[PDB]
C-alpha cells in the first residue's frame, strides 16, 4: 500500500499494540489503551519510571 | 463464546406449571451466532 | 415478560468493549460499545 498512503514525512494515523499482559485468543480484539507497567510498581498517572 | 463468537440458543413451553423447574426433555434449537470478539468474564439481567 | 435482555463484559465500564442485549416495546436491540454501563441497569414501565 506503500502507492496509497506512503507520506513522505511518515503516515503516523496508523497504529498497533506494541505491548500486552497476554496472548489474545483468536479473533479476539482490544481496545484499551492503558499504561504498561514493566516495573513492579502499581503505576498509575500517564507516564512511569 | 468460541474463537470470537458468541451464540446464542433458546426455547420456550407450553406448560401452565405449579412452581419449580421441571424435569422433562425438550432440547435448545440455535437461534443466533454473533461475531463480538469480546472477552466475556461476567454478565447482568435486565428486569422491566 | 420481565426479563429484557442482558449485559456482557468484564469491566462494565468503557475501559474495554461490552455487548448490550435488549428487548423494548418496538424490537430487540443488539449493541456493542465502549458502555458506561449504570451502577444498576434496568428498564421500567408504568404500569396502566
Ligand atoms: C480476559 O479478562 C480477564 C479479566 O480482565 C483476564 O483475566 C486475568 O488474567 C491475568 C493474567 O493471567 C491474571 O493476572 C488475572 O488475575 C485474571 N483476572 C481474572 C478476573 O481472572 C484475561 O487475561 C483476559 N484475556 C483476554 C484474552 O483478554
Ligand atoms: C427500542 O430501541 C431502539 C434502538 O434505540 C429504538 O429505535 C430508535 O427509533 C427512532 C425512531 O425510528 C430512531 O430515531 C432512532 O435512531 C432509533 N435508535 C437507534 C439506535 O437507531 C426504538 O424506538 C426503541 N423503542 C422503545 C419503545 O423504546
Amino acid at each position: 500500500s506503500n502507492n496509497l498512503d506512503s507520506k513522505v514525512g511518515g503516515n503516523y494515523n496508523y497504529r498497533y499494540r506494541l505491548f500486552r499482559k497476554s496472548n489474545l485468543k483468536p479473533f479476539e480484539r482490544d481496545i484499551s489503551t492503558e499504561i504498561y507497567q514493566a516495573g513492579s510498581t502499581p503505576c498509575n498517572g500517564v507516564q512511569g519510571f | 463464546n468460541i474463537d470470537g463468537y458468541f451464540k446464542i440458543y433458546s426455547k420456550h413451553t407450553p406448560i401452565n406449571l405449579v412452581r419449580d423447574l421441571p424435569h422433562g426433555f425438550s432440547a435448545l434449537e440455535p437461534l443466533v451466532d454473533l461475531p463480538i470478539g469480546i472477552n466475556i468474564t461476567r454478565f447482568q439481567t435486565l428486569l422491566a | 415478560n420481565i426479563i429484557r435482555g442482558w449485559i456482557f463484559g468484564t469491566t462494565l465500564d468503557s475501559k474495554t468493549q461490552s455487548l448490550l442485549i435488549v428487548n423494548n416495546a418496538t424490537n430487540v436491540v443488539i449493541k456493542v460499545c465502549e458502555f458506561q454501563f449504570c451502577n444498576d441497569p434496568f428498564l421500567g414501565v408504568y404500569y396502566h
